């Protein structure tokens, strides 16, 4: 019948399981969860720049001037590029677009990015500058051609010698797109260019290219079975760059004033801009935390968690709970 | 200790994290031991930000960026993320299986470690019963118990007092 | 510390008692403290294979003599992985062997206290891991002791017959 | 005086563990969690068997080199093996082009069959015969790769060819054909009849135009001429046309190709053992639940992290004094 | 309830401090302390030891038009710096815990090994302290810190100190 | 009554380390595990040398460039040290295909030596003098590369240049030659008298048809006209042809060259300090056995992992109380 003094802890109502080395399913009175699962389910801006949201465009088709893929830029700086899984308006005259993946990865940001017309269509007294449209690139029913190059046709059963120059007076680089138009025959070339054998030749500090036409019998895409190869170069200012040709010849018609500072990459995510900031951006939504891991997505973009395939990591702070 | 002397876990102490509980001729009350609970608060929370906190992030860009033509490199590339979630996937696991140990074996520690600060204090003039609870001989005050929770045990007083409850009947 | 030795004898699991009153001498095994000891390294083994994340991967030399520097970049990786892995699985080898030979003994001394705290004053430690019953001893008041029933009021008086009185 | 004690285990076990702090720790129990055991044997993985070529190289068992042995219809595979240096590549000297990477498409498919989409017969006006060299003998006689037809000018006129395969099959198709570089002008004319010649090859996404190279070359397998061979897989329901005036290896089979997963080709001299396995290593395969493993960095399917290491020994037991 | 930790012991890591009627004087146990610094140097060298090193190569050998590949190389680089910063700055948190503990332990155990010998013989003062129920010289002293205390040699005198103060 | 008593060791001991619940917690001895320290030199990588291009890129320093240094014989270097904007590589503008898989292939180099394959004399029917330019001036004179010779009409004629080279040494050879693009068709005329030239090398692996592109370009270097230059690797007893009609940039030296190790290229301003490492950095040399280090990433040699950390203290004592 004498007295007690006891020694003992805290017990509380927590459900909170976790596992340890040599344990499993050890009810403890407190604990913190380590991995992040939330998103917010929305595009937003990375460290404050909007990210260049093309809607149904491909990064091809909104350089060229696609005619159904929207003009104006908007965006003149952006730190991701959003584009669909299958876009749309890719390539409307069906071609290829040279070095496009290295391309792309460039235009990921861009710090800053201005289209200013560098070759005006009254430059061509001696071709034609009006006839180089296709059903293949439509624009309100009636057929179009690309907005940002000029399709260069014979005019009066003739094709000079084209030889034109551009010198870059501005202070930032400027991103050129040119091509070359494959014909089907020799009656084409000649329907079209006149001169049998014809060639294109650019040329610039860095750059020495030659092309020819590869006249040949190819399926039909876009109900078209010619083609377009288009190129590009970065002229670096003070640079000139020197076109000649005599055929099958893109020109030309608007550049790009381009500042790239940093790099990113093109995210493919359909989900909606919700006008916001994040450190951390995926496709599915965007990341605010300071937990170490997360299990959302791989294909992040920013400042984010360490990705692992785990539905929990919870350590035990509070003590051995028991009912 | 945490399952071994204590066996249970009491509910009604809600004040901290390890206490004591007292039982004699004029209360039974629980109450703890602000020091030994805070340090173990302290180092818990320590460790739980230690472990988030030593974490370095930096600016990546992750996508897929090469074409079908290039799927040898787009390979190296899923060999390198994959490989890299294997790490982290594996690390974390074992981390917290490590520290959620460690956090209830430190549980363990503190409440021995106040059981055997007790046991000395005392030494026989109360008996060692198994289950944590002391049985005093002497009879003991609330000012003797809270000689025995906060250390202030002036042990001349029950000297020879318990020599006249300790072996008397017997 | 106080176990010292290792008994070859007892081979019924990995913690027990030995006895030697004077109806008989022979080990023991326990049960509740060595089962809980065999669980606890079967998982804790077991958490270090279950917890492997494993995919298919296909490993190979793909890359011809003009691709050396994409080669080089493959071969940075996969010893950059060996480099961790390797260091990571033997500290963690080691980190855990210490622990568990760690674990080992602790769950002895948990038995040796339990005693301990059940003998009360009725025998001497010997200080090599024994209690010598000064009292008088039963091989039923053996296992009293291992099934944690030992009962001090049976010899209550009697260890005050051999405490005070054996002078 | 009678006593009671306290012990622990002690066998007879001579296994040793490492500790943090010390080393050379005998124990009575402990497992080792690296696997070091192999069979030994080649073996399909998840119930599916490799492409084995014994003596070749996949251009010259998809080109049908006449010393690699006759087309075994293989359904499906799940990895491929090759030897280091494979004997019969390219009998004819040559290449084919993005080689690598269709040696990487090829590593893994779920459904392969060859089938043929221009025979012999569809050349009346060229000699489909006379395309053989002596650098590709079969049965110590001058032949050529099968899968494809060496087009020879018939009558002394080689006329412009102009043809084109619809894919009517539901598969994609591994369609390869080839060019062939003359050593000088007589040569040239020799087998094709006109000096300068060309290759037009075009689909929907294809557009190639290639031009002998007529030139002084070294003597490989005795021949100073060579031969590019090029590949497409031809979508179903699209049209590939060919068109030429000389120097054509025209294509004769194809391939339908069903691709789902991927692998890669592995190097190996190893014997196929009628097994099965979720592991594969050029030494052998690995029956294994372990994390980690010492047999072979180069490993195909679900295998545990290679280590450098002899030995993860975690104690189990206690310590085992003697 | 050892609390402080004595500057007086210049040699080894744990020790004793006796105070008898000869003198008061500081004393080591060589073996609990070499026993703690084999222990501590292997811990050390296992840390170091373990790490594999291979002959790495690392430069930037692409151009401005590979640069998808530099990004890869890129991304392979920072993953390995994470998995190596984060691995190294636990690891010596952890451990730095395991070392510290390892001397508490070491210290504890060397308290009860003292205890065994002296069993009822000697008081226990809550301190990391023993009071000698008897007499106790160096001999005595040098007697306990080794080993060799013989508890039949001072049963008796224990108790005229024990039961005789009243 | 006599006591005993049991405790541990305090010194004068400000070190302080970080345990994973504690912080700031004074030790009385510690060690860091993290190196930190670089001699701020290159040094030799385990005994090798480095090649130590001062003012010169690989480009200018193979085919020659006039103004650079002249080859100061290295027969052996275990790494490139470079300069982040080599002042002299290419002083008639141009370009070197393959540049960088060319350069990692010479960034550790065994055995290397320049040798004559084509001497001067062997160009009776075309001048071999006058391929000069202000673009590559040596002592104030119109130069050129000093390994490749610029070929030009002779008497108004580009006889067709018909020249095989057979490595007749045991080592493989490093063998480098180029095409010159015109600006117009008068240049073309002027230097090489034919409106349309080709040049054909042939080898037992190569087969190269090149073409000069004749058209407007920007200057540089005071030039318009551009080089683009070519290399292989010709193997023991094998054979190169060249045939060309106009705009040939012919080798006169080539490269024994034994390869058994690889490396990379070192971007560095730091001077060579005679001394060894096995672990060199562009800022430094580390001389350590610890784990990490947090010098620099681009490291060449057997190294410790890099981290991002400043202190890496690992805690060795006690709890040290003052
Ligand atoms: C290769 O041969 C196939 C089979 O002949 C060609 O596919 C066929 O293409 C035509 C027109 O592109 C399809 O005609 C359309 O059929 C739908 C009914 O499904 C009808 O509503 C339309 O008004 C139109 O008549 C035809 O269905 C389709 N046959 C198939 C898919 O089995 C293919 O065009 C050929 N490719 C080349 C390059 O020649
Ligand atoms: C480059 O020059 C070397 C040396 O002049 C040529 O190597 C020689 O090649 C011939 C084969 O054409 C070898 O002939 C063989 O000789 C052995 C006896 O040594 C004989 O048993 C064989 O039946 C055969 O006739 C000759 O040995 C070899 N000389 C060497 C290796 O020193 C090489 O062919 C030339 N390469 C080119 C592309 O011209
Ligand atoms: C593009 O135009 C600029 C005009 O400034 C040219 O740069 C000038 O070149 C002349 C002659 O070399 C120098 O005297 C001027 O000082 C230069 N301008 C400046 C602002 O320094 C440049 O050469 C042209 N690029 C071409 C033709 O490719």
């Amino acid at each position: 019948p004498g007295d007690q003094i006891c020694i003992g802890y805290h017990a509380n109502n927590s459900t909170e399981q976790v596992d340890t080395i040599m344990e499993k399913n050890v009810t403890v009175t407190h604990a913190q969860d380590i991995l992040e699962k939330t998103h917010n389910g929305k595009l937003c801006d990375l460290n404050g720049v909007k990210p260049l949201i093309l809607k149904d465009c491909s990064v091809a088709g909104w350089l060229l001037g696609n005619p159904m893929c929207d003009e104006f830029i908007r965006v003149p700086e952006w730190s991701y590029i959003v584009e669909r899984a299958n876009p749309a308006n890719d390539l409307c005259y069906p071609g290829s677009l040279n070095d496009y993946e290295e391309l792309k990865h460039m235009l990921s940001r861009i710090n800053h990015f201005e289209k200013i017309q560098i070759i005006p269509k009254s430059s061509w007294p001696n071709h034609e500058t009006s006839l180089g449209v296709s059903a293949a690139c439509p624009y309100q029913g009636a057929p179009s051609f690309f907005r940002n190059v000029v399709w260069l046709i014979k005019k009066n059963d003739a094709y000079p010698t084209i030889k034109i120059s551009y010198n870059n007076t501005n202070r930032e680089d400027l991103l050129i797109l040119w091509g070359i138009h494959h014909s089907n025959n020799a009656e084409e070339q000649t329907n079209l260019y006149k001169n049998p054998i014809t060639y294109i030749s650019v040329g610039t500090s860095t750059l020495n290219q030659r092309l020819a036409p590869k006249i040949a019998t190819r399926s039909q895409v876009n109900g078209q079975r010619g083609r377009m190869d288009f190129f590009w170069t970065i002229l670096k200012p003070n640079d000139a760059i020197h076109f000649e040709s005599n055929g099958n010849f893109i020109a030309p018609e608007y550049a790009y004033k381009i500042v790239k500072k940093g790099d990113s990459t093109i995210m493919k995510s359909g989900v909606e801009y919700g006008h916001c900031n994040t450190k951390c951006q995926t496709p599915v939504g965007a990341i605010n935390s300071s937990m170490p891991f997360h299990n959302i997505h791989p294909l992040t973009i920013g400042e984010c968690p360490k990705y692992v395939k785990s539905n929990k990591l919870v350590l035990a702070t509070g003590l051995r709970n028991s009912p | 200790a945490i399952a071994g002397f204590i066996e249970g876990g009491w509910q009604g102490m809600v004040d901290g994290w390890y206490g004591y509980h007292h039982s004699n001729e004029q209360g039974s009350g629980y109450a703890a031991d602000k020091e030994s609970t805070q340090k173990a608060i302290d180092g818990v929370t320590n460790k739980v930000n230690s472990i988030i906190d030593k974490m370095n992030t930096q600016f990546e860009a992750v996508g897929r960026e090469f074409n079908n033509l290039e799927r040898r490199i787009e390979n190296l590339n899923k060999k390198m993320e994959d490989g890299f979630l294997d790490v982290w996937t594996y690390n974390a696991e074992l981390l917290v299986l490590m520290e959620n140990e460690r956090t209830l074996d430190f549980h363990d520690s503190n409440v021995k470690n106040l059981y055997d600060k007790v046991r000395l204090q005392l030494r026989d003039n109360a008996k060692e019963l198994g289950n944590g609870c002391f049985e005093f001989y002497h009879k003991c005050d609330n000012e003797c118990m809270e000689s025995v929770r906060n250390g202030t045990y002036d042990y001349p007083q029950y000297s020879e007092e318990a020599r006249l409850k300790r072996e008397e009947i017997s």
